[PDB]
C-alpha cells in the first residue's frame, strides 16, 4: 500500500 | 527551471490501411507539468483523446502518453500539437508512420 | 530478474487558477497498478492494473486517507517553500516526491529510495542507510534539521524496509502472470534512401517488457554512433514498450551493418542485417 508518514518542510 | 518537451507520434502497431489502431502521441523530458497535448486529424482537433498518469523520469522531467484509437487510411493526415510554456507557439509534429 | 516499487507524487500551485492540483502514481516495475489526481470525480484512490483490484474496502480506504492527507501537507509545504525562498504570492511552482523499495529475484530487500524536489531540482534527499538526509541548498538545511530532530528518517527506515518490501512481494506473487513475464521485443528492420548514395537502416524493437532494453549499431563489427539516431523507449499504450535506432549508411553497402538486441526476454542477443 503506501505510507502513513505526514511532515511539513 | 524549464526543459522543453521530446514529442513521439507513433501507432500502437506498424500502420495497417484500413485496420483498428491506436495513435500515439508521446511528450517526455519537459517541466514543468503544465502541458496540453491535442491530437489533429487533416489538421482538426479530435474530440476523444485519453493521456496516461502523469509521471516523472530519474531526472524529474515529466513525461506522458496521449493515446486515441484510429483506423488510419491512405489520405488520412495524423498529428500531435503540444502546448507548453518552453514554447512561444505550439509545436505541432507531424505523424511519420516509418518512424 | 529484480523487481521494484516506486511512487510519485506531484503537487502544482496554480494562484489564480485555483487551489494547488495534487497527483500520484504507484509503479511496480515498469506497470502502474495505482492513481489518484485532486480533480478527480471519484477523489479514491482507484485502480490501474487488474491484479490489484483483489483487495478489500479497508486497502481503498487506507491509501485514500493516506493520499488525501499527503496532499494536504504537501498543499503547506508549497507555501512554506514559497516563504523560504521568498517567493510571491502569483508565482507557479512545483513540488515532486519518490520514494520506494527494490528486491532481488530472491525477494530479499535490496534498496531503499527517498527523494524530494522543489521546482524541479533536488531539495532534499535519503541516503542508502536510510539514516541521513542529504540538502542540496541553504533553505533545505532548515527543513533537514526540522527532521533530523523529528525522526523522520525513523519514520521511512521502518516503512521502506519493512511494509514497503513486503506489499512488494505480494504484489508480485499476485500479479505473477503479467508481473513476471517478459515479452521479448518482436523486432525487425526498415530501409529508406536518403540521398543518390545513402539510405537510412531503421532497427525496430517493438512489443517488449521490461522497457529496459539495448540497441546498437555495428560497422564491419565495431559499434557506430556517427550518423546515427537513438530514440527515447515510449509505451506501447497497452503495457509493452516499442524503441528504434537508425543508421545513415552509403548505398549499396548496407550488408556491412548489423544491428544489436539485447532485452532480459531474450535467451541470446539478436543480430538483425539486411
Amino acid at each position: 500500500t503506501l505510507t502513513s508518514c505526514n511532515t511539513s518542510v | 527551471i524549464q526543459r522543453t518537451p521530446k514529442i513521439q507520434v507513433y501507432s500502437r502497431h506498424p500502420a495497417e490501411n484500413g485496420k483498428s489502431n491506436f495513435l500515439n502521441c508521446y511528450v517526455s523530458g519537459f517541466h514543468p507539468s503544465d502541458i496540453e497535448v491535442d491530437l489533429l486529424k487533416n489538421g482538426e482537433r479530435i474530440e476523444k483523446v485519453e493521456h496516461s498518469d502523469l509521471s516523472f523520469s530519474k531526472d524529474w522531467s515529466f513525461y506522458l502518453l496521449y493515446y486515441t484509437e484510429f483506423t488510419p487510411t491512405e489520405k488520412d493526415e495524423y498529428a500531435c500539437r503540444v502546448n507548453h510554456v518552453t514554447l512561444s507557439q505550439p509545436k505541432i509534429v507531424k505523424w511519420d508512420r516509418d518512424m | 530478474g529484480s523487481h521494484s516499487m516506486r511512487y510519485f507524487y506531484t503537487s502544482m500551485s496554480r494562484p489564480g487558477r485555483g487551489e494547488p492540483r495534487f497527483i500520484a502514481v504507484g509503479y511496480v516495475d515498469d506497470t502502474q497498478f495505482v492513481r489518484f489526481d485532486s480533480d478527480a470525480a471519484s477523489q479514491r484512490m482507484e485502480p490501474r492494473a487488474p491484479w490489484i483490484e483483489q483487495e478489500g474496502p479497508e486497502y481503498w480506504d487506507r491509501n485514500t486517507r493516506n493520499v488525501k492527507a499527503q496532499s494536504q501537507t504537501d498543499r503547506v509545504d508549497l507555501g512554506t517553500l514559497r516563504g523560504y525562498y521568498n517567493q510571491s504570492e502569483a508565482g507557479s511552482h512545483t513540488i515532486q516526491r519518490m520514494y520506494g523499495c527494490d528486491v532481488g529475484p530472491d525477494g530479499r530487500f535490496l534498496r531503499g529510495y527517498h527523494q524530494y524536489a522543489y521546482d524541479g531540482k533536488d531539495y532534499i534527499a535519503l541516503k542508502e542507510d536510510l539514516r541521513s538526509w542529504t540538502a542540496a541548498d541553504m533553505a533545505a538545511q532548515t527543513t533537514k534539521h526540522k527532521w533530523e530532530a523529528a525522526h523522520v528518517a525513523e519514520q521511512w527506515r521502518a516503512y521502506l524496509e519493512g511494509t514497503c518490501v513486503e506489499w512488494l512481494r505480494r504484489y508480485l506473487e499476485n500479479g505473477k502472470e503479467t508481473l513476471q513475464r517478459t515479452d521479448a521485443p518482436k523486432t525487425h528492420m526498415t530501409h529508406h534512401a536518403v540521398s543518390d548514395h545513402e539510405a537510412t537502416l531503421r532497427c525496430w524493437a517493438l512489443s517488449f517488457y521490461p522497457a529496459e532494453i539495448t540497441l546498437t549499431w555495428q560497422r564491419d563489427g565495431e559499434d557506430q554512433t556517427q550518423d546515427t539516431e537513438l530514440v527515447e523507449t515510449r509505451p506501447a499504450g497497452d503495457g509493452t514498450f516499442q524503441k528504434w535506432v537508425a543508421v545513415v549508411v552509403p548505398s549499396g553497402q548496407e550488408q556491412r551493418y548489423t544491428c544489436h538486441v539485447q532485452h532480459e526476454g531474450l535467451p541470446k542477443p539478436l543480430t538483425l542485417k539486411w
